């Protein structure tokens, strides 16, 4: 299928409390790899993934360097914002940032990402041409005159093209068994009555892998959307995720529902029904 | 280097 | 300006009485990240709970997996006990087993 390598960089400020802490996490897919914390005891770019491990002194190296110096630049770029948006240094603030590239089942750029966030909205994004941005907000667009005095979007286009699929590319040789491997959802239904007249199907599917799924039911063949109790996809902790999707019905028509489960493991849909 | 050695100031 | 967190709380595997599982409770989409999250086991603290490093979905909100070794029997119950700046007092959400 295709892959995606992103990392994803938080600061968050806490005046009277030291400096922002800085974390960072890189992912390919649904897979974490390495992770960051400046609060650790001993900071450093560290593997979170078994295929990352072969990586040699020179990798965690150069990594942990960019790490502290991004920590240093984010901690400038809180302090900046504050100045931007007229706010006071006794308040907590956080500065998001999500990037990396696409790949196709061929390896090729599809495209690529990087965005930012100031207290959890938008700031600034680099356009899918790789070559220009949008602004927010007005404060945003100050960023945006300095990135285009600077040709920044130059300098992330030649990563996205370049070192970041490249890398990725490297990732998934290096972890195929798991990074290449769809493990397809277990299925069931089950069935409570609420009362009487009504009782509750729930459709679930089990240990899937990677996240993205689509459960829905179907009464007489018809999408049941608006009427369908959709759980957020879960984490299980061992790789894989979960969900539920479940549905009220009228007791005695129980056969009229059917569960549809597409999912990225399974050669085509499967069609359940309670038993 | 796989993060980007790039970080920009606001 | 502040979101709230959803919680949810479930096993790693289904869960069978007297065989060893892991309890989650993972909460997300809420802004800011600071969050406090207790695994509880009849309303007590347990104390071996670990999570997952912090990260955030497409909406920049936040998410966190906490979890811990367990075995389910048929009276233990459990819960998830979360507070967060949205939240007046913790929020707590039980484990039910049927799912």
């Amino acid at each position: 299928g295709s892959h995606s390598m992103r990392y994803f960089y938080t600061a968050m400020s806490r005046p009277g409390r030291g400096e922002p802490r800085f974390i960072a996490v890189g992912y390919v897919d649904d897979t974490q790899f390495v992770r960051f914390d400046s609060d650790a005891a001993s900071p450093r770019m560290a593997p979170r993934a078994p295929w990352i491990e072969q990586e040699g002194p020179e990798y965690w190296d150069g990594e942990t360097r960019n790490m502290k110096a991004s920590a240093q630049t984010y901690r400038e770029n809180l302090r900046i914002a504050l100045r931007y948006y007229n706010q006071s240094e006794a308040g907590s603030h956080i500065i998001q940032v999500m990037y990396g590239c696409d790949v196709g089942p061929d390896g090729r750029l599809l495209r690529g990402h990087d965005q930012s966030a100031y207290d959890g909205k938008d700031y600034i994004a680099l356009n899918e041409d790789l070559s220009s941005w949008t602004a927010a907000d007005t404060a945003a667009q100050i960023t945006q005159r300095k990135w285009e005095a600077a040709r920044v979007a130059e300098q992330l286009r030649a990563y996205l093209e370049g070192l970041c699929v490249e890398w990725l590319r490297r990732y998934l040789e290096n972890g195929k068994e798991t990074l290449q491997r769809a493990d397809p959802p277990k299925t069931h239904v089950t069935h409570h009555p609420i009362s009487d007249h009504e009782a509750t199907l729930r459709c679930w599917a089990l240990g899937f892998y990677p996240a993205e799924i689509t459960l829905t039911w179907q009464r007489d063949g018809e999408d049941q959307t608006q009427d369908t109790e959709l759980v957020e996809t879960r984490p299980a902790g061992d790789r894989t995720f979960q969900k539920w999707a479940a549905v009220v019905v009228p007791s005695g028509e129980e056969q009229r529902y059917t569960c549809h489960v597409q999912h990225e493991g399974l050669p085509k849909p499967l069609t359940l029904r309670w038993e | 280097s796989s993060t980007r050695g790039i970080s920009q100031l606001w | 300006i502040q979101r709230t967190p959803k919680i949810q709380v479930y096993s790693r595997h289904p869960a069978e009485n007297g065989k060893s599982n892991f309890l989650n409770c993972y909460v997300s989409g809420f802004h800011p990240s600071d969050i406090e999250v207790d695994l509880l086991k009849n309303g007590e603290r347990i104390e071996k709970v670990e999570h997952s490093d912090l990260s955030f979905s497409k909406d920049w909100s936040f998410y966190l997996l906490y979890y811990t070794e367990f075995t389910p029997t048929e009276k233990d119950e459990y819960a998830c006990r979360v507070n967060h700046v949205t939240l007046s007092q913790p929020k707590i959400v039980k484990w039910d087993r049927d799912m």
